[PDB]
């Protein structure tokens, strides 16, 4: 795509596992010559902190601010 | 004394494989450019590549990859 070599977006759903540590996930292992590229966009939030359970697609969990 | 060349016929029964990065082609409308692709392999890499890159425009229906 204009000169460079690109491959397919693959997407994941992604949330924060309770307790506030970083989320790891492993990034794609690349054709020889690429490297890797990784975006985040927002899908749901709220102000609830610490107090909601978003891991399902289909309804969300928000409890309030803390 | 016989000698086993590149004249070798291709079999419809894929029996007969292709020579190392040799190019399958296509007459094109173009006059007498060739519009070629082969599998190559990079041991800079241990890694095999079907390489269209000298088609303009590869048109699917169906697509699906790994």
């Amino acid at each position: 795509s204009d000169g460079k070599t690109k491959t397919p977006v693959v997407s994941t759903y992604e949330t924060f596992q309770d307790g506030g540590r970083a989320k790891t996930i492993n990034a794609i292992e690349c054709p020889t010559g690429l490297n890797n590229r990784f975006a985040a966009v927002v899908s749901s939030f709220s102000t609830a902190g610490q107090n909601a359970n978003f891991s399902s697609e289909s309804a969300k969990d928000s409890q309030g601010t803390t | 004394s016989l000698a086993q060349t590149g004249e070798i016929a291709m079999q419809r029964d894929g029996s007969v494989a292709f020579l190392e990065d040799s190019e399958l082609c296509w007459d094109t409308a173009a006059g007498s450019a060739k519009s070629c692709l082969s599998v190559r392999y990079d041991t800079v890499g241990n890694k095999t590549e079907l390489d269209l890159k000298q088609i303009d425009v590869v048109s699917a229906k169906g697509l699906s990859f790994e």
